[PDB]
């Protein structure tokens, strides 16, 4: 059966500053099947307030999602999105990284 | 709007 | 300028683990405005953009009947497909269907879809012209003979010529503080070491929409395409994009290196330099 692996981006709605409220985003994209799981990840402990927007799909029929959570970012403070999904061996984690 | 009515395959 | 509507839907069989599961959605261009999902408690056409909540009983309750006999058709199909394919029940597969019309400046029809995949290969489709079909494989065929011989080309297009204009028309008056805007990218560029003796050049565009872009790297004027990583363009979650174009290039060759900004909403093309 057709398999197609997820583009896993972590990354903040608007430019991160500490102590202003924000919003963590982990978007996947073109992976097939549908079934999946996303959770955003705080410290390494995950996240329990989390949406994510309905399933749609794009031109090649690759599937994609958003998760979101609002947050507000410190120094100290790690956020990262941890994927699985059949055509990973092992679940994937994403850092988020605001320096780039 | 969606379309009223599809067909099956 | 010009605009579109897209509906997808979404059929998984789960077996053993309860009916298929069944999702819809609606697009004008790159803005979702409802969503069916069969798993939800309403078990109703629900609006997700605040434009479309104006509209009355009469039209979520129709969206509603119609999207549940969409729901029907997908479940009927995946047990058509699976003797099709000679498939067991025990495995689980994915039906997509995604249709809608396109319109152009003048507002009127350009050109309308209606495609079909089975486990994320072009199974059956309505060709330009709205006439015939463009069957992916054997089983294919079978489905559009059946389709030929009930006439159903000529019912999808006469919805997507009337209906699904009509309708396109009425969101974008609607929706018109939403729709028919348009976001420029603010764009910039970073820089980072990753050695002593390279550096990674990543191009910005932020807060655009719709979510169209070109972002291009170049080195003394020749496109980089080879060695440039492009992500997939990505939804800020405040109904504008993202989207970055990075090169990693040998410490002291940044002036060489240009970043090349495509969008509708710039009046020219941008490009940013080191320099």
């Amino acid at each position: 059966m057709i398999q197609r692996t997820p583009k896993i981006q972590v990354y903040s709605r608007h430019p991160a500053e500490n102590g202003k409220s924000n919003f963590l985003n982990c978007y996947v994209s073109g992976f097939h099947p549908s079934d999946i799981e996303v959770d955003l990840l705080k410290n390494g402990e995950r996240i329990e307030k989390v949406e994510h927007s309905d399933l749609s799909f794009s031109k090649d029929w690759s599937f994609y999602l958003l998760y979101y959570t609002e947050f507000t970012p410190t120094e100290k403070d790690e956020y990262a999105c941890r994927v699985n999904h059949v055509t990973l061996s092992q679940p994937k984690i994403v850092k988020w990284d605001r320096d780039m | 709007a969606v379309g009223s009515y599809v067909y099956s395959v | 300028g010009s605009h579109s509507m897209r509906y997808f839907f979404t059929s998984v069989s789960r077996p053993g683990r309860g009916e298929p599961r069944f999702i819809a959605v609606g697009y004008v261009d790159d803005t979702q405005f409802v969503r069916f999902d069969s798993d939800a408690a309403s078990q109703r056409m629900e609006p997700r953009a605040p434009w479309i909540e104006q509209e009355g009983p009469e039209y979520w309750d129709g969206e509603t009947r119609k999207v549940k006999a969409h729901s029907q058709t997908h479940r009927v199909d995946l047990g058509t497909l699976r003797g099709y394919y000679n498939q067991s029940e025990a495995g689980s597969h994915t039906v997509q269907r995604m249709y809608g019309c396109d319109v152009g400046s003048d507002w009127r029809f350009l050109r309308g879809y209606h495609q079909y995949a089975y486990d994320g290969k072009d199974y059956i489709a309505l060709k330009e012209d709205l006439r015939s079909w463009t069957a992916a494989d054997m089983a294919a065929q079978t489905t559009k003979h059946k389709w030929e011989a009930a006439h159903v080309a000529e019912q999808l297009r006469a919805y997507l010529e009337g209906t699904c204009v009509e309708w396109l028309r009425r969101y974008l008056e609607n929706g018109k503080e939403t729709l028919q805007r348009t976001d420029a990218p603010k764009t910039h560029m970073t820089h980072h070491a990753v050695s002593d003796h390279e550096a990674t050049l990543r191009c910005w565009a932020l807060s655009f929409y719709p979510a169209e872009i070109t972002l291009t790297w170049q080195r003394d004027g020749e496109d980089q395409t080879q060695d440039t990583e492009l992500v997939e363009t990505r939804p800020a979650g405040d109904g504008t994009f993202q989207k970055w174009a990075a090169v990693v290039v040998p410490s002291g060759q940044e002036q060489r290196y240009t970043c090349h900004v495509q969008h509708e909403g710039l009046p020219k093309p941008l490009t940013l330099r080191w320099e």
